[PDB]
């Protein structure tokens, strides 16, 4: 809801434009990756505006 | 820096109930400075301190609004003048 | 037998319950006092204390040691304390 | 979260009112403008 993060050398799957990339090796099976790309499309759009 | 750093802990709504009272002081500093334009200087731990006559010397929270309210309270103090 | 198997199931090792790292929790098994019928319903409980204080020097070692934390899963980040917080729980 | 959304709301927002009174005030009265 704000692009905003706190997390400092760990994983979460996700690292004006840019400044988020997939990590796609690391993220939950159970989990699957369509979502995950959703959700980083959408933290980069309330990043950009 | 504390709170950032933090996300979840045991602690974490103690230090939020600690930090809640511990900037209770400077925020009635803020509250001095821009309805007055005067604050009472304790020993100079205020973070901003003091022809055309403007030398103040400026040159953590958000710096975004530190220089917002460096503005805010000197055009006041011209007022005085 | 009666405060001492409370006491060494609880995760405090007396003189009886003898604490290595090697074989956690263990019977003196040297005395003709206790006798073998006893013996083995000991040696079961032992294993519960063992396992016990194994999973609180974990749970201990590494959740509440630092402020909130360069990185390693195993070692540090949020996931891993949030683990041994469910742990606990448990 | 780590936000101010009931502090430097009533604040900043009031910072730009003394802002444009003082603007106003060079220009209506001191005529800057027409220097």
């Amino acid at each position: 809801l704000h692009g905003l993060l706190l997390d400092q050398h760990e994983e979460f799957f996700i690292k004006s434009l840019k400044q988020f990339s997939l990590r796609v090796e690391i993220l939950p099976s159970y989990i699957p990756v369509r979502v995950a790309e959703k959700i980083l499309f959408v933290g980069e759009s309330v990043q950009m505006f | 820096q504390e709170a950032l750093h933090n996300c979840s802990n045991e602690h974490y709504p103690v230090l939020l109930s600690l930090l809640k009272t511990s900037c209770e002081p400077y925020t009635r500093f803020i509250h001095d400075w821009v309805y007055s334009g005067v604050f009472r200087d304790a020993y100079g731990e205020f973070m901003i301190q003091v022809k055309l006559y403007w030398t103040h010397g400026y040159v953590v929270f958000l710096k975004h609004i530190a220089h917002d309210i460096y503005v805010c309270g000197k055009t006041i103090n011209l007022l005085k003048l | 037998m009666i405060h001492e198997l409370l006491l060494a199931l609880s995760g405090y090792p007396g003189s009886i319950f003898t604490w290595n790292k090697r074989s956690g929790l263990q019977v003196s098994q040297d005395f003709p006092f206790l006798h073998p019928s006893e013996t083995s319903v000991l040696n079961r409980l032992c294993r519960l204390g063992t396992d016990y204080i194994r999973f609180t020097e974990f749970i201990e070692q590494y959740t509440g040691h630092v402020q909130q934390q360069q990185g390693q899963g195993g070692l540090h980040g949020i996931y891993l304390r949030a683990f041994c917080t469910g742990l606990d729980s448990v | 979260v780590l936000m101010k959304r009931s502090i430097t709301a009533p604040l900043a927002a009031h910072i730009s009112l003394v802002n444009k009174a003082a603007v106003d005030y060079f220009f209506v009265e001191l005529h800057l403008e027409a220097h």
